[PDB]
């Protein structure tokens, strides 16, 4: 038993990097997108860990289905600009 | 912040109160699918879930349900590390 | 002279050797040959004076058979073991990772008593591991050695002790069998003779005598000499044999009710039936010798007999009374004395053959039990040996012993000497032996009987001191397991050519004279009195006519390693032990050279270790390459020898054989044709001979530290090659098989630049820490990626790949070139373990140069680590410009009592620079006894100084005073052995002359390269959650209890708290502290280490109500 | 001697009924883990083996009483249950210790914290710690009384987090992952920050 | 040599709504179980 390492123990450095990724992502790119951040947050669920389908936004708010997808596509295209797509390009691993 | 540590003689009532469920099977894990067997040793319903907020049948698999007991398998959805603090008892004739 | 090669090495020996050194591997090979049984063994046994010899396997099989079932109606038997041929060869087994064994066949005969049938035929008993020519066992591709075990031989042992209350002398005797109940008699302080049977309560022996069938008249007739016997008899309340039998049965077996037949047959089966009580073959002989029974007849029945019990009682009674001699009726006269169990006349040696025989016996017992179970379960007509014979238990026992027994050990392959000494190791531990925690001073101390059998020097330094030793050079093992040593028969004060092998108890009855005693050409002793050893091992002067035996050689007492310490007699026992132990740790160097000064053993040992290649038959060399040597024998036969090249040893040391012969060169049988790892021209070369100056230098050699010149690094003098193997396996999983692939998720294209197309690293590449060796991937299954990772993948359009990387990566701190790759794939045979589809081995070799922290040592126990390596211009240099290679501190020698190294240095300087003794005015007085060959020798001439017979004080002084000059016709070293050096740094000459010469320095296998690891964060334990230990993992250093005491003494409350909580097992604290350090913040407060919580919830178990209040 | 024991129950609020057990507790599984070793092999603490036996016997008794077995068999089963519980709490105390494969006795609960090994003297009073290393020592005569020579690699490993912080804040690495990657490969910029 | 055994933003303000049941055993021991609003409460339960 003294040679079997625990494979579920929290790795310190990793546990740090993640909270930095969650800090450098939620702050900058989210804020420069104004209210277009909200749709992204619900789409991937990074605000409460609850991914939501398109209709789950339209069930309450007046936005329509295809418009949400268009907004998502535009945000996806413009957030991949190197000036703002290079700082987050080191956390892929 | 501890004041004192008191030792005593545990009674049947104390042992029963410590427990979250009676163990009544010697099974530990099934041979195929390598998962804990119900009502035996390593039982999830007694000692808690193996994964974080994931019950046996998978009906509840997200943090939002924290504290809810699954009505289909009885496994509470909580941290997987509760398995090192949940006790069980054997009622011997 | 024995070796045709025989490199020239003049010797200072003045005594001619009357007996040649025997084979040093005989202890293993002869025992194994006895076990299996071989034609040469049969011939040797016949010649030795025995008829109808029986091997170990035959003995065990005869013991097992015949067998009849309960309520006998039919019988079975085994006989005639046979070995046909080994399945594979040595190196095939070594490479393919399979045991080197041969099949075994035994003829089994099944007989039906009702009809008289015979179902006789051969049965396959399994694969018996076989011994190689070197005396090793290849198990699962690994070479292993079975070490002989020292064990107290079975017999009857008497002793006496002074009581505490009454202070009377109380005598006791114990009968120790191979198997059976323990029987021991005693005399009480009340003057009564009792007996404890099968560890039961004491009672008078008279009841035992009565139960055995003795009326109350024969006891008086026989034991009428003593008075305690009559006291016991009169005090005995029991009357008649029947009365005693009932009491004995009640006491021994109080559970079941007494009966008549059971009571009558109780003692019969307890001791007198071989199936339940058996003295070994040695036990019967020892009992007969002690009590003088069965004098002059073969020993076939070994079980106890009724005569010997009364003989033992009489012996004990007479010994207590005070009689010196004693003779039982029908027996010869024997003396009366107590037994010291440390005497080798009592301690015997279990060789490898006997150790294997015991396991074979156990396996056959289990097989016989299974046969008994199956015998009465099927029909009696269509029943054959195959149906009811299960060979699994015996093969299982054989496999268990080799892979699990403590005696079967992983061979030490640092160098040939290490392996040779391993095979001659005598161990007191192991099953049936001593325990390291239950061994007092008496057992581990040197006993006089050891002389010539067990070396008093070679032994472990640590807690195993005295429990593990080495066999002496000339020692031989008696078939009973006792160690015999040779002596020269001397009669009428004239040494005779006859040689006899004697045992300790046998030599105790003789007077033995030391070999180094003056003798005339005729053989008659020159002196009037001679030095001898007496019965008690006491040393005395006696008249020349009183000696009846003589030592064979002066070095009869030393082992193989101890025999290679020059000037041993000038070194203290502790330092000699340290040097002998160190000799076995020398690592092979890239190039080897024999010492200038040594013993004559280096040669023979090198051949006996079996690492050098010797021509089998006389002939002429035909072809010589770096890989093979082809020799055309004198007749038409021709033989090819394969040379091992860059083969990893058991301890990751390069084993490299190279030829020394040339094409068209005549060679003779037994002549070395290729050198081994640590050999040079057929001799043993463990280190390097180099120039040394004895002086303190600026405090860099303070407290045993050593300074080396940079030359040894530039010229690779102390460089060594180290090879390591890395293994990876691709197997099956419930989620799908894992594949060896060249593409790995999330890896830079540059990283996998040296990977072969299959994903394996390319040969000749230079891998460093963290580099990929073999590419592997395993299925993931569930993903449940985090929202942040999902968004990151979406913005980059990266697939959630099915497989995770599990490639084999170079361990931390490793480096070197890739030299070899081995691949096994289940598709192409490759009988891998179930579930494994691919197996890849990669060999990485690196060349290590001597550096700071590496451990060097001499042959006299003068170990030390290198503290400083200077450039050549800084080292002190001789007045001719020659710089020294090593500086050793002067404060070590005198207090450590290893002055032999100074003589080594002087004689090494003499050897390197030739010498010539002027003989114009006759011969000098000091050189009177030197042999002619030592009168003059050229430069770089090697010399031999055998231990206890070698270069003398005055001879060494004269040779120092009569050396040849250098190229400029001048002498650097004066007649006192000192020279005037120059300071390399300042440049001025040192004020006083310094001792300078040549020393043999060898590189031990203790290198800082492989012991440096540090840790900041790594794997943790499953339960306690504390860091793991060991360099294999990212081991954390243990902060032991004593360190806590020290911290408390300092009053460092905070440091201790952080050590015990934050840095060990405060799970939350660990990650929070890492985050704080990375972010540059104050360290958070610790709390509640996990170990205490585990303790609390462990005490909660086993019903203890432990709780915390506030 | 008898009063020494009797007074404990007299002058307290606890009764001696605790010496007879009606329900044995069970330790959480994590403290007796069933870890899947590499290659699919399973390693299990023998403690959970003992428990199993108890349960088995405790079940058999429940059956024997149910169908009204003769008193001899019921008494034998009760004795077996007693022995199993005894060995669970303290193996080898009364009779021959319970053994599994080979002949090594099983490790009971008491053994887990009894002697030199266990928890008290092996995991509570002294333990292995992070941020630590070890190496051979050599004499430094040029050092001052308050100075020691630390190998470059050992110092780098010990100070890895500090080195990573000083690399990221000095713009040698863009983030913590980059700093760690740089430190692992030991690029030249690392040694400047290390000193 | 290594083995294996069989990290989300914690939040206390927001949680899935739940309803508490109530069960009696043969011995009169009361137990409570928090179930989700989906209900589907079984008629019989296994208590501690
Ligand atoms: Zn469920």
């Amino acid at each position: 038993g003294d040679f079997i390492e625990d494979s579920e123990a929290v790795v310190a450095v990793d546990a740090v990097s993640f909270t930095l990724l969650q800090d450098q992502l939620q702050s900058v790119l989210e804020t420069l997108s104004e209210r277009e951040a909200g749709v992204v947050r619900l789409r991937f669920g990074l605000t409460d860990g609850q991914p939501r389908t398109l209709d789950e936004i339209g069930q309450v708010y007046g936005v329509t289905r295809e418009r949400i997808r268009q907004i998502e596509s535009k945000t996806m295209s413009k957030l991949r600009h190197p000036s703002r797509s290079q700082v987050l390009r080191d956390y892929l691993d | 912040f501890f004041d004192e540590l008191r030792i005593g003689l545990a009674t049947a009532d104390d042992i029963r109160n410590w427990s979250y469920g009676e163990v009544k099977k010697p099974e530990t894990i099934n041979y195929r699918t390598l998962k804990p067997e119900k009502d035996g040793l390593f039982c999830e319903k007694i000692f808690g879930p193996t994964r974080d907020w994931e019950c046996y049948c998978g009906k509840y698999k997200r943090v939002r349900f924290k504290g809810i007991i699954c009505e289909r398998c009885g496994v509470e959805v909580t941290r997987a590390k509760v398995r090192r603090e949940r006790m069980g008892h054997i009622e011997l004739a | 002279n024995s070796v045709p090669g025989a490199p020239n090495r003049v010797s200072f020996a003045k005594l001619r050797e009357p007996l040649e050194v025997p084979g040093l591997l005989d202890v293993q090979t002869d025992s194994f040959e006895w076990l299996v049984g071989s034609d040469r063994w049969r011939q040797a046994a016949i010649d030795r004076g025995e008829e109808n010899p029986v091997g170990g396997l035959e003995e065990v099989l005869a013991e097992l058979s015949p067998i009849e079932d309960f309520s006998g109606s039919m019988s079975l038997s085994f006989s005639d073991p046979r070995f046909d041929e080994v399945k594979a060869s040595v190196d095939e087994c070594k490479d393919k990772d399979m045991t080197y064994a041969a099949p075994l066949f035994v003829t089994a005969e099944f007989i039906n008593n009702n009809t008289g049938e015979i179902k006789s035929q051969t049965v396959f008993m399994g694969d018996f591991p076989m011994m190689t020519e070197k005396g090793t066992f290849i198990i699962n591709g690994t070479e292993r050695v079975v070490v002989s075990q020292l064990v107290r031989s079975p017999g009857v042992y008497f002793d006496e002790t002074i009581d505490k209350s009454t202070e009377k002398t109380l005598h006791s005797v114990k009968v120790i069998p191979g198997r059976g109940a323990w029987l021991e008699f005693d005399v009480d302080k009340r003057d009564t003779v009792g007996v404890r049977i099968d560890r039961k309560r004491r009672q008078p022996v008279t009841v035992l005598l009565k139960a055995l069938g003795w009326t109350n008249e024969q006891i008086v007739e026989r034991f009428g000499f003593s008075e305690i016997m009559m006291g016991t008899l009169e005090k005995d309340t029991t009357s008649g044999t029947d009365e005693a039998l009932l009491d004995i049965y009640r006491k021994l077996r109080p559970g079941e009710p007494p009966t008549k037949e059971s009571a009558q047959t109780l003692l019969e089966n307890l001791f007198f039936k071989e199936k339940r009580y058996d003295l070994a073959r040695v036990g019967r002989y020892k009992v007969n010798k002690k009590l003088g029974l069965n004098a002059g007849k073969p020993i076939t029945s070994s079980t106890l007999t009724e005569e010997d019990v009364v003989a033992t009682i009489e012996y004990l009674v007479r010994l207590h009374e005070g009689q010196t001699s004693m003779t039982v009726p029908g027996g010869v006269e024997v003396p009366v004395e107590v037994d010291d169990i440390d005497h080798f006349g009592n301690r015997r040696l279990r060789t490898v053959g006997e150790l294997i025989q015991n396991q074979i016996r156990v396996g056959l017992s289990r097989m016989e039990r299974v046969v008994r179970e199956r015998m009465t379960t099927q029909d009696v007509e269509a029943i054959t040996p195959q149906t009811l014979i299960n060979i699994r238990p015996v093969v299982a026992a054989i496999k268990e012993f080799f892979g699990t027994s403590q005696l079967s050990q992983f061979m030490d392959q640092n160098n040939p000497l290490s392996g040779l000494t391993h095979k001659r190791r005598l161990s007191a531990l192991g099953p049936g032996g001593l325990s390291r925690e239950r061994a007092g001073l008496e057992v581990r101390d040197v006993h006089p009987s050891h002389y010539g059998r067990m070396c008093p020097i070679e032994t472990p330094e640590g807690p195993n001191i005295g429990l593990i030793g080495s066999l002496s050079v000339y020692a031989r093992v008696n078939p009973f397991g006792f160690i015999e040593t040779p002596y020269r028969k001397v009669e009428n004060g004239v040494v005779t050519d006859q040689i006899d092998y004697l045992t300790a108890d046998e030599e105790d009855r003789h007077v033995v004279a030391q070999a180094n005693s003056p003798t005339d050409e005729n053989g008659r002793f020159t002196e009037d009195r001679v030095m001898v050893r007496k019965k008690g091992g006491e040393v005395e002067f006696v008249s020349a006519d009183q000696v009846d035996y003589m030592d064979v050689s002066p070095r009869q007492m030393v082992s193989v390693a101890t025999a290679m310490i020059p000037f041993l007699e000038h070194d203290d026992a502790n330092r000699a032990l340290m040097g002998a132990n160190m000799q076995r740790q020398a690592v092979p160097l890239v190039r080897s050279e024999a010492p200038l000064v040594g013993t004559g053993m280096e040669l023979r040992a090198a051949i006996d270790a079996g690492d050098v290649v010797v021509a089998d038959k006389t002939g002429v060399i035909e072809e010589v390459s770096a890989d093979y040597i082809t020799v055309m024998a004198d007749d038409g036969t021709r033989q090819s020898y394969r040379l091992r090249k860059f083969a990893r040893s058991n301890h990751g040391t390069c084993a490299n054989q190279r030829p020394i012969v040339d094409a068209g060169q005549r060679v003779e049988a037994g002549q070395v044709i290729a050198d081994g790892p640590c050999t040079q021209n057929g001799e043993m070369a463990l280190g390097k001979n180099l120039l040394v100056a004895i002086m303190p230098w600026e405090g860099h050699n303070y407290e045993d530290a050593i300074i080396l010149s940079n030359r040894l690094v530039e010229e690779d003098v102390l460089t060594s090659i180290h090879i390591e193997e890395h293994e990876i396996d691709a197997r099956d999983t419930k989620l799908g098989a894992e594949e060896i692939t060249r593409d790995i998720p999330n890896v830079s294209d540059e990283v996998l630049a040296d990977l072969d197309e299959r994903g394996i690293v390319r040969i000749g590449a230079e891998v460093r820490d963290g580099d990929i060796l073999v590419g592997k991937v395993t299925p993931k299954g569930e993903t449940e990626l985090t929202p942040e990772e999902r968004l990151l993948r979406a913005i980059f359009g990266e697939k959630a790949r099915e497989v995770r990387d599990t490639s084999l990566k170079v361990p931390h701190g490793e480096s070197g070139k890739v030299i070899g790759i081995r691949v096994f794939s289940r598709e192409d045979d490759d009988e891998l373990p179930a579930g494994v589809n691919e197996l890849v081995r990669v060999y990485v070799a690196q060349k290590r140069k001597i550096s700071d922290g590496d451990k060097l040592a001499g042959r006299h126990g003068n170990k030390g680590v290198i503290g400083k390596i200077l450039p050549v211009e800084d080292m002190p240099f001789l007045p001719d410009g020659t710089p020294v290679d090593i500086i050793l501190n002067t404060h070590g020698v005198p207090r450590r009592m290893n002055i032999g190294q100074i003589l080594e240095t002087h004689l090494g300087w003499v050897a390197k620079a030739g010498w010539n003794i002027d003989v114009a005015a006759g011969v000098p007085d000091w050189a009177s006894k030197l042999p002619e060959e030592l009168y003059s020798a050229p430069a770089d001439s090697t010399v031999a100084t055998p231990v206890f017979d070698g270069a003398q004080e005055g001879e060494l002084a004269g040779l120092l005073g009569s050396t040849l000059p250098n190229r400029d016709g001048e002498v650097m070293v004066d007649a006192d052995g000192k020279s005037t050096l120059f300071d390399g740094r300042s440049g001025e000459p040192f004020p006083y002359p310094v001792t300078v010469g040549y020393m043999y320095i060898l590189k031990l296998h203790h290198l800082v390269d492989d012991k440096i690891h540090a840790r900041s964060t790594g794997p943790y334990s499953m339960i306690t959650q504390q860091p793991l230990g060991g360099k294999a993992q990212f081991g954390g250093q243990r902060f032991g209890e004593m360190e806590c005491w020290a911290m408390q003494a300092y009053g460092a409350a905070y440091t201790l708290q952080e050590l015990l909580t934050i840095k060990s097992d405060d799970t939350v604290g660990r990650v929070k502290v890492y985050e704080a350090i990375v972010k540059g913040e104050n360290i958070p407060e610790p709390g509640i280490p996990e170990s205490f919580k585990v303790l609390l919830k462990e005490l909660q178990s086993l019903c203890l109500n432990v709780e915390v209040l506030s | 001697k008898r009063l020494k024991v009797v007074a404990a129950f007299q002058q307290s609020g606890n009764s001696p009924m605790g010496m007879v057990l009606d329900a044995v507790p069970v330790i959480p599984p994590e403290l007796r883990p069933m870890v899947q070793l590499d290659g699919g092999r399973f390693a299990t603490s023998d403690l959970n083996d003992l428990y199993r036996r108890v349960i088995n016997r405790n079940n058999r008794l429940k059956r024997l009483i149910d169908l009204g077995a003769p008193e001899i068999i019921v008494n034998n089963e009760k004795r077996m249950l007693q022995e199993s519980v005894d060995a669970l709490f303290d193996n080898g105390r009364r009779g021959r210790p319970v053994t599994g494969p080979g002949n090594r006795p099983l490790k009971s609960l008491s053994d887990l914290l009894k002697g030199k090994q266990g928890r008290f003297r092996q995991n509570l009073l002294g333990k292995r710690v992070d941020y630590s290393g070890r190496s051979v020592i050599v004499v430094g005569p040029q050092l001052k009384l308050h100075q020691c020579g630390l190998p470059k690699l050992m110092a780098l490993e010990l100070f890895k987090p500090f080195v990573m912080k000083r690399l990221v804040d000095l713009n040698h690495a863009q983030n913590i992952k980059s700093a760690k990657r740089m430190v692992e490969r030991q690029r030249p910029q690392v040694w400047d920050v290390l000193e | 040599l290594r083995g294996s055994r069989l990290y989300e933003t914690d939040r206390n303000h927001d949680l899935a709504p739940r309803q508490v049941a109530r069960y009696r055993t043969d011995n009169g021991e009361e137990f409570d179980v928090p179930f989700a609003d989906d209900a589907e409460i079984p008629g019989t339960w296994l208590c501690r």
